[PDB]
């Protein structure tokens, strides 16, 4: 029980109990995922309601025109990431005056996120990350966690109940290369509705993309525009 | 530098530091205070006093400035920085503004140190309450209270410090319109709701007025017991 | 007592936001609506005394021309946000020369949220989370707008709230009273009408506050002569 | 230079027993008089005086440090302050201004508090303490009072003698000094007593 | 008292009801977890280390693994203790030691370079925020006044200069040996001192080590330099040890 | 950084139980008698090693902080470096600004204010070391007793270490005015013998004197001059 | 930082009474027993001493009595080891006022100067307070001679008589009976300053080593703090115990 | 009973326990092995696959710190990725200081002072990361050190970090791999990581490995296509 207290303080397992609490703080939000063909990039986020009443947050930030993230964790604690992320994209664009590599720009997030996992006092980032990317090397979906510990990835779920939604995109992974831009953002739609039960459906207020590709820009699709991709899957 | 969280929430929600600092004020020498007309009064009752204490320096009610005056009650080690914190307030905002100072914008800073001191780092929440006097250019009388988690009030009449739930009950009771009229009755008024917290004695109260453009003036145990011979 | 500021829960989320959002139970009715027309603001005073002077409390402060505020649970946190939201609104007036829109405006507040902290720090850091949540009614050029703020810094867009001692007993009622295109004076009797029954003490003039803005006219708090006739109409 | 803008003269001779220390009383800006009442001389407590000369805002600036740290020493130590700890102390304060320098030219006169032992010295800007047995002086005019103290001084005096020589010595060197005149305040220090006297000088 | 703990004395560095230091105490143990043992014998005109070296696995290689280390050209070293926390002193002590020469302008003595190392291990023990660290330095060298000379400095902070030194897990034993030659006061030359240094580990660990399975690191009035002995030179002296 | 807290609080009795402590460390430490007679101040220390080993030359426990000034200890032997070295350190400060050395009485009183320091400012322990410093000043000799609270007193003679109540009571009854510098070298090593156990020699006691010669640590074959009991 | 160490000195007792505060005082409850008379010519100063011993020599002043300013002096009752921290900084605040004001510090203006160090303390910085409770004397410009009683708290306030230290609870109910206002003369005072010692002190007969009068007068425009030698203080107390009987 | 809650505090018995149990963070993590031989240094490493989500190549475990200067980790990787940005930053201080290639014994002391100096204080805990350093240079030869979380650096012909250990040290010591050249080596490190494997807990893994060495001219280097596949198909055929 007095492991437990401190992010310092190892464990006679070699764990590291404040940081796997922090790795809680990921599955107590909104499921996303995302995943990448030879050219676009495509995030889905769905966007929770605290009631009918209330609108929904936003889980899709722009960051730069070719880069953009979808936020699952402490909303406000996400803006910590968002605002530094944006800070390292133009400091790119202002110096080398060319767009950012993605796998550069994960690596300073695992360079940010690991100091307050080493030090006393403070605490590591509770919120987890998809920054899909296209760069000269090609688009790119990376993974990131409060441990710092970032991957590589050709399609991932984070958030809560995320593993059924991992489940579906091993089984399409073949498929993923060839889609089109329609039909890549139909393999995300139908990995959210598995995460929620039943009894809610997908509609165009609480969910919003964004996409990514060779010649097109990172945009995200609010409402009405979710509409003409929502339409023409069953459910 | 010390810097470490005193002040936090609890399970309740409640404010350990801040309801413990109020503690302080639960047991101060009592401070009571009613609004007249064109006058205004303070006043506080002392049971420290041996006869062998200098009467003077012991003095609760103190001024902040020409039109604002104020008192205390709760521990006096914190008030004495409050005070010279907010004279410090007073003459830079003369400074500010070559108007003198509005009893509402002294009030506020009062409570914003208050407020500070009790989400900083390696702090501790003040334990003193303020009941804070003055008149406001066009000559209206203003009586404010603090609090030690650093919300300020308004009042017609107040009390503060040890028992001074009873003494709202007589002043509620007795404050009305046809009150207040004479600069005589609004002193025999404090000096009546004194009388819950009178320990037989009252020689030791202490009385203070302000009318008009003229300064704080202290009452005399004298001229005090010319009041006091007034009751049937 | 054992377990810092940003110590995690094992459930995932950080003790002391967890513990403040549960002094927000603590605070006074506030509630919050949204009109095509305009925004409506009403909040109980909880006057504990005869002797209180009923002027002095403003629990609705204007942020600037266009937007309003509204607050509960501790007053004496609400004083350090609202006075850090009207110095943004005029930053951004002075460098951009445009009104602040009230989604820039939380975004400014919001940030201040987390910024709790005790090791790595400066003078200026806050050893707890802010107390106090915040409502921000305002008109842009995207027409009236009404968002919420808790302690853990999630702005929220919404179309009406209910915040301090009873949310629960009023969010229950409002959802239901709020319907689409109605207006303002139709929305501030079925504002009062929820808030005369939430509360203890009796609807008077001085007993409460209201407040309204629109997209031609300027932020405007009811006089006790215009609330005489409202209170009239319950 | 810029110690010549408010002019100024401090002296000091050293008798058998006894010192002697005196400093004209003139202030004024430059060409233009101000006021005769100003004070060169500042005690430093029983048979401890310090003199100071120049601009007449670091004569006031770097005197009301000394009693600063001089009134913190003695109450200190269970002692009064010895002349000579008392010149390295002066020299320690203004070395630290080394490279914004206070304008002044200290010159301390007193006894050592042991029995008889008198005690006199002299700075600089810079506050390299010099030691001599004979005397100081300091000031616009120093260039005359040098002439003077030469001639005037002798190995051992008796109090009488030390006021009538070191008095002479001001009134003839400051009557040659533009900037510097208007009376002139001698001190006398004994073992047994002290003797202050204004003298009368032209006015001018 | 006698062993009474009060409150936190045992965690962090702090006086407990009988006045010592627990930490402290704890840090000599951390000498004895090294799982070895090491001899410094000043003669006459050397000083010579005898260090037990253990490569329990082949694949371990044996030129990188030492307990002989150079703090400066003249001063050898033999660390006893904490593997990581020898380095850390020998790093420390490196620069300490060319500290030393860009400010005094002379190569370091090994009298003061105990003591600027020992004045650093006074500051872990005041300072509750750390721990000290747990390797013993013994140093040995030549100043060019009083010879040979050989210190040794604990994790307490007490450094003393000693004629014969012993540390690891032996040291007791291996110093109740020291006893018996020293007293009897041979003339100390440099094969005279390296076949006693050596015997005495040997009548301890009853061995009769292999060239393999010690180092030797030597100093003498005519060869300043610190050096180590080369298998080939270290079994030159090993069968003086089926003589006498 | 590190720990800004104060390590030192008061008891609810009303008594600071780390000092408390730090006073119980300096009684188990080594033995150490001064004298303050006529015109010098001895300081005898039994230095008491475990082997034959330890060179004597290496170490040493009376140090001179300046000419005039010299200082011993009973107590943690480390913690004593950290003293010196900051006291040699306030001498010079001193003889910087004043150009004189340092009286006893302002070295002992800016020596135990530093020794005040580390029972306020945080994440430190009082030191466990209890000085005796030795100086003469004016032709007036000065035997300070300076202990980890920081309370310094002024002692004509005082025991330290192993039995110093009974160290103290052979004072009373030996020591007493027209006492001098001979016979305090000679009533301070009697002293010792009482305390210590076993043949005294030059390499078992460390003593030193000062006086209007300074302060100068004897050598042994000076103090083997003393141990045959004549002077 | 390691909080599991901090012990948390500058924070609320349940009641509203600060820990650290309260056992400050229990501190100078035992130590030496100081007291103050204010009479209409001259305050004295009467400090017990609890350290006394045949070796002890006695080497620079009166022992637990200091001098603040050339106007002003003090009495410590409370940990001799703080005691030295404050009289330091007491020293550097009379003379920055004489720095800048040019006049020596009133009385009023120096305790409540260092009364705001006695709050950095308990306030915050988590550092332990001051274990040492203060008397004051002197006299000023204005409101002429003065008897002030601080604490470690920082609570002062004016005093005709009052007492600190051990006993200071017994000695002040005498006082109260004994003093009369605008009646007392400083050969007044000090007899009745004995007098109330006598009966507080733990070890009778009344020792002209145990007790010190320290008083304080003006004469010529100038404060004179003088310290009864101890002949002095035994022709007091033989005056005073031949007035027992005859 | 409260010895072990701080990298600050000495157990009873003299061991600190927060460098332990971070010790204990690498005999989790999985097993990598490296080697030396006459013509330079050879890597590999067992680099789980978690996920088939996960991109060939993802999470690698093998830094390039230098041109010349190879690195294998076990441990937490968060920790990894730190130590070898900083490693980099003291190979690249070198270049700037003294303008040549850092040398690898060098280089495996800066980098095991700063995994030290984390075991000290009570403010900061002990990596959980182990890793080893190979390099090759013409006047200097095949050098391998490894460092662990206390920062303790030895050389090796060869060593076995991670899980697998005593399994794995044994398999090597029985091979002569000094007069061996390292196109053979190649072959046998890719043979030993498949002995060691075994199959219970975790499922799948990718076989990485690197020349350092004559071959390369002294440049650290993945290991090509054709020869990695040349290599990884022996091991195969030898499993039998």
């Amino acid at each position: 029980n007095q492991y437990d207290n401190d992010v310092t303080v190892w464990s006679p397992q070699g764990r590291i109990h404040q940081i796997e609490y922090a790795m809680e703080a990921v599955k107590q939000g909104s499921a996303t995922v995302g995943l990448k063909s030879k050219t676009h990039a495509v995030l889905v986020a769905l966007k929770r309601a605290q009631s009918e009443l209330a609108a929904h947050q936003k889980k899709i930030l722009h960051v730069d025109n070719h880069i953009g993230i979808s936020i699952a964790g402490l909303t406000a604690d996400a803006r910590l990431l968002c605002n530094f992320m944006r800070q390292e994209c133009l400091d790119s664009r202002f110096v080398f005056d060319r767009p950012l590599p993605v796998s550069r720009l994960v690596s300073l997030i695992g360079s940010k996120t690991q100091i307050p996992t080493q030090r006393y006092g403070r605490r590591p980032y509770g919120v987890g990350l998809l920054i899909a990317g296209y760069d000269d090397m090609g688009p790119h979906i990376f993974q990131t966690c409060p441990s710092a510990n970032y991957f590589d990835c050709r399609a991932m779920s984070i958030g809560a109940r995320s593993q059924s939604a991992r489940t579906y995109l091993e089984r399409h992974m073949s498929e993923f290369m060839e889609c089109n831009l329609n039909e890549l953002v139909k393999h995300g739609l139908r990995a959210l509705r598995e995460t929620l039960p039943a009894e809610q459906d997908l509609t165009t207020k609480n969910v919003s993309i964004g996409i990514v590709g060779k010649d097109l820009e990172f945009t995200i699709y609010d409402d009405d525009d979710v509409s003409p991709f929502l339409e023409g899957l069953e459910e | 530098s010390y810097d470490r969280a005193i002040t936090v929430f609890s399970p309740d929600g409640h404010l350990f530091q801040v309801e413990y600092a109020q503690e302080a004020v639960k047991k101060g020498s009592t401070a009571v205070g009613v609004r007249g007309k064109d006058i205004v009064v303070l006043g506080v009752e002392k049971k420290s006093v041996a006869k062998l204490q200098d009467e003077r320096t012991v003095r609760k009610i103190c001024a902040l400035d020409d039109n604002v005056c104020m008192a205390f009650a709760g521990l006096t080690a914190d008030a004495r920085i409050v005070i010279n914190r907010a004279r410090v307030e007073c003459q830079s905002h003369r400074l500010t503004v070559e108007d003198p100072v509005t009893v509402e914008y002294i009030t506020r800073y009062i409570a914003s140190l208050k407020q500070r001191y009790t989400q900083s780092n390696g702090r501790r929440p003040f334990g003193i309450s303020a009941l804070i006097v003055g008149f406001d250019f066009d000559g209206t009388p203003r009586l404010y209270q603090t609090d030690p988690s650093g919300t300020y009030h308004a009042w017609k009449a107040n009390a503060i410090g040890r028992g001074a739930k009873s003494v709202r009950e007589f002043l509620e009771k007795n404050y009305t319109d046809e009150a207040i009229e004479t600069d005589d009755l609004t002193i025999k008024l404090v000096i009546k709701a004194l009388l819950e917290v009178v320990q037989s004695g009252g020689k030791n109260i202490e009385l203070a007025v302000m009318r008009r453009d003229q300064p704080l003036k202290i009452l005399n145990p004298e001229e005090i017991e010319k009041y006091v011979a007034e009751i049937e | 007592y054992d377990r810092g500021v940003n110590t995690f829960s094992p459930e995932g989320r950080l003790f002391q936001v967890e513990y403040a959002i549960e002094a927000i139970k603590l605070g006074s009715t506030a509630i919050g609506i949204q009109t095509s027309e305009g925004v409506c603001l009403a909040v109980e005073k909880r006057i504990t005394s005869p002797l209180m002077e009923p002027s002095s409390i403003e629990k609705i402060v204007e942020i600037d021309a266009h937007i309003g505020c509204a607050m509960s649970g501790l007053i004496a946190d609400a004083k350090t946000l609202i006075d850090k939201a009207r110095v943004e609104t005029q930053n951004h007036w002075f460098t951009y020369n445009e009104t602040m829109t009230v989604e820039s405006v939380t975004q400014a507040v919001s940030n201040l949220a987390l910024q709790f902290g005790e090791e790595d720090a400066d003078p200026g850091a806050m050893s707890r989370p802010f107390g106090v949540a915040l409502l921000f009614g305002g008109v842009d050029e995207k027409g009236p707008q009404l968002f919420h703020m808790d302690p853990s810094g999630t702005f929220v867009q919404c179309d009406a709230r209910a915040i301090g001692s009873a949310s629960e007993g009023a969010q229950s009622s409002l959802q239901e009273v709020y319907h689409k295109s109605m207006t303002l004076k139709e929305a501030i009797k079925s504002s009062l009408i929820i808030l005369k029954q939430v509360m203890e003490e009796k609807l008077n003039a001085t007993n409460i506050e209201l407040a309204t803005v629109q997209p031609g006219q300027n932020f405007h708090m009811f006089t006790k002569e215009e609330l005489e006739e409202v209170i009239k109409d319950i | 230079s810029i110690m010549s803008y408010n002019g100024g003269a401090v002296m000091a001779m050293k008798g058998k027993n006894c010192v002697a220390i005196a400093a004209d009383r003139r202030f004024g800006i430059q060409a233009q008089m101000v006021t005769t009442d100003f004070q060169k001389i500042f005690p430093m407590g029983d048979r401890l005086y310090i003199g100071l000369a120049g601009l007449a805002t670091d004569v006031q600036t770097v005197a009301q440090r000394l009693k600063f740290r001089l009134n913190l020493y003695e109450l200190k130590e269970g002692r009064q302050i010895k002349p000579y700890t008392l010149m390295s102390m002066v020299a320690n304060l203004l070395y630290e201004k080394r490279f914004g320098p206070y304008y002044t030219e200290p010159v301390i006169a007193g006894l050592d508090p042991k029995t008889f032992k008198p005690f006199i010295c002299s700075l600089d800007l810079i506050g390299c303490p010099m030691v001599t047995d004979d005397f100081v002086v300091s000031g616009t005019c120093t260039e005359q009072m040098y002439g003077m103290c030469e001639s005037l001084w002798e190995p051992n005096m008796d109090p009488e003698h030390l006021f009538e020589t070191i008095s002479q010595a001001m009134l003839n060197a400051v009557d040659r000094d533009a900037v510097s005149g208007m009376g002139v305040i001698v001190h006398i220090i004994e073992k047994d007593k002290i003797t202050t006297r204004t003298l009368k000088a032209r006015m001018d | 008292s006698r062993g009474s703990s009060a409150g936190f004395d045992r965690h962090i560095t702090i006086f407990s009801p009988e006045g010592r230091l627990y930490q402290v105490e704890y840090a000599f143990k951390a000498i004895n977890q090294g799982g070895l043992t090491s001899v410094a014998v000043r003669g006459k005109d050397c000083a010579v280390i005898v260090t037990q070296k253990k490569v329990p696995d082949k694949l371990l290689d044996s030129s990188t693994v030492t307990h002989l280390f150079k703090i400066t050209e003249n001063i050898g070293c033999v660390m006893t203790g904490m593997t990581a926390d020898s380095r850390s002193q020998v790093q420390r002590a490196r620069y300490e030691a060319a500290n030393w020469k860009y400010k005094y302008g002379y190569e370091i003595p090994v009298d003061m370079l105990c003591k600027r190392i020992a004045d650093i291990s006074q500051v872990y023990t005041q300072n509750a925020e750390m721990r000290p660290l747990g390797c013993c330095m013994i140093l040995i060298g030549i100043d060019e006044e009083q010879g040979p000379q050989v210190y040794k400095c604990d994790p307490a902070g007490y450094y003393c200069g000693f004629k014969a030194t012993a540390a690891g897990v032996k040291q007791t034993e291996s110093t109740s040996f020291l006893e018996k030659k020293v007293k009897k006061k041979f003339d100390w030359t440099f094969e005279q001192t390296v076949e006693t240094a050596i015997t005495c580990l040997s009548t301890v660990l009853s061995i009769d080590f292999k060239p393999s399975e010690i180092e030797v690191g030597v100093v003498t009035v005519e060869n300043p330099k610190f050096r180590i002995l080369t298998e080939a030179e270290i079994d030159a002296h090993l069968v003086a040890l089926a003589e006498r | 950084r590190g720990y800004s807290f104060s390590l030192t609080t008061f008891s609810p009795s009303g008594k600071l139980v780390q000092i408390e402590y730090a006073l119980a460390a300096v009684a188990g430490g080594a033995p150490s008698v001064g004298i303050k007679a006529a015109n010098g101040v001895v300081l005898a220390t039994e230095k008491k090693q475990k082997s034959i080993l330890y060179d004597e030359r290496s170490v040493h426990k009376v140090e001179p902080i300046t000419k005039h000034i010299g200082l011993v200890y009973s107590g943690m032997g480390p913690d004593y470096r950290v003293l010196v070295h900051r006291a040699r350190k306030l001498a010079q400060q001193y003889y910087l600004v004043y150009q004189e050395p340092i009286p006893t009485a302002q070295l002992v009183q800016r020596v135990a204010s530093v020794m005040q320091e580390y029972t306020q400012s945080g994440g430190v322990r009082p030191f466990g070391v209890s000085l005796l410093i030795c100086g003469w000043n004016e032709g007036r000799p000065y035997l300070f007793q300076s202990d980890p609270s920081g309370a310094y007193f002024a002692w004509k003679a005082t025991a330290m270490g192993k039995n110093y109540v009974n160290g103290k009571t052979f004072l009373e009854k030996r020591y007493n005015e027209d006492l001098e510098l001979e016979d305090a070298i000679h009533t301070a090593i009697l002293t010792l013998k009482e305390s210590f156990e076993g043949q005294m020699t030059e390499d078992n006691i460390e003593v030193g004197i000062c006086n209007e010669a300074g302060f100068r640590r004897l050598t042994p074959t000076e103090v083997k001059d003393y141990l045959a009991a004549i002077a | 930082m390691s909080r599991r160490y901090d012990s948390r000195t500058t924070i609320f007792s349940p009641e509203g009474r600060l820990y650290q505060v309260e056992y400050a005082m229990e501190a100078i409850g035992h130590a030496g027993t100081c007291l103050g008379i204010l009479a209409n010519d001259g305050v004295l100063l009467a400090a017990e001493r609890r350290n006394i011993h045949k070796l002890l020599d006695e080497v620079f002043f009166s022992e637990k009595i200091y001098k603040l300013n050339e106007d002003m002096a003090c009495s410590v009752a409370g940990i001799t080891s703080d005691a030295n921290v404050l009289t330091n900084e007491l020293r550097l605040i009379a003379q920055r006022y004489l720095l800048q004001y040019q006049e020596p510090i009133p009385c009023e203006q120096l305790v409540t100067a260092l009364c705001d160090i006695k709050q950095a303390y308990t306030q915050f910085g988590g550092k332990r307070p001051f274990g040492v409770s203060l008397l004051y004397i002197g006299w000023d410009k204005h409101y002429g001679f003065q008897l002030y009683q601080s604490d470690p708290s920082g609570n002062y306030g004016g005093w005709k008589a009052t007492c600190i230290g051990n006993n200071s609870a017994a000695a002040v109910s005498m006082l109260k009976q004994d003093y009369k206002e605008g009646e007392m003369t400083l050969k007044s005072a000090l007899a009745l300053a004995i007098k109330v010692l006598n009966k507080t002190m733990d070890v009778s007969k009344l020792s002209a080593e145990k007790v010190e009068i320290a008083t304080l007068t003006r004469e010529n425009g100038k404060t004179v703090i003088r310290v009864l030698k101890q002949k002095e203080v035994e022709q007091l107390i033989k005056k005073h115990e031949e007035e027992e009987a005859k | 009973t409260g010895y072990d809650l701080s990298a600050s505090t000495f157990s009873p018995d003299g061991r600190v326990f927060q460098v332990e149990y971070a010790m204990k963070a690498v005999e989790n993590s999985s097993t990598a092995i490296g080697i030396r031989c006459k013509d330079g240094v050879v890597f590999g490493v067992e680099k789980l696959v978690l996920s088939k989500l996960y991109e060939e190549g993802s999470n690698k475990r093998l830094f390039n710190v230098d041109r010349h200067v190879g690195m294998a980790v076990a441990g937490l990787l968060a920790d990894a990725r730190s130590l070898a940005d900083i490693a980099r930053e003291e190979a690249s201080n070198f270049r700037s200081n003294f303008g040549y290639n850092i040398p690898l014994k060098h280089l495996a002391d800066r980098v095991a002072m700063y995994v030290h100096a984390y075991t000290l204080y009570s403010a900061v805990r002990p990596f959980g990361c182990s890793f080893m350093l190979g390099s090759y240079s013409v006047n200097d030869g095949a050098q391998l050190y490894m460092i662990d979380p206390s920062g303790v650096s030895y050389g090796y012909w060869g060593c076995a970090i991670g899980k697998a250990r005593q399994a794995a040290k044994t398999e090597i010591e029985k091979l002569q791999m000094k007069e061996m050249t390292c196109r053979d080596v190649v072959k046998e490190v890719a043979k030993i990581i498949y002995i060691v494997h075994d199959e219970v807990k975790d499922k799948a893994f990718e076989l990485e490995l690197s020349w350092v060495g004559e071959i390369t001219n002294g440049r650290h280097e993945i290991v090509p296509k054709d020869v990695r596949e040349e290599a990884e198909k022996y091991a195969k055929e030898s499993l039998k």
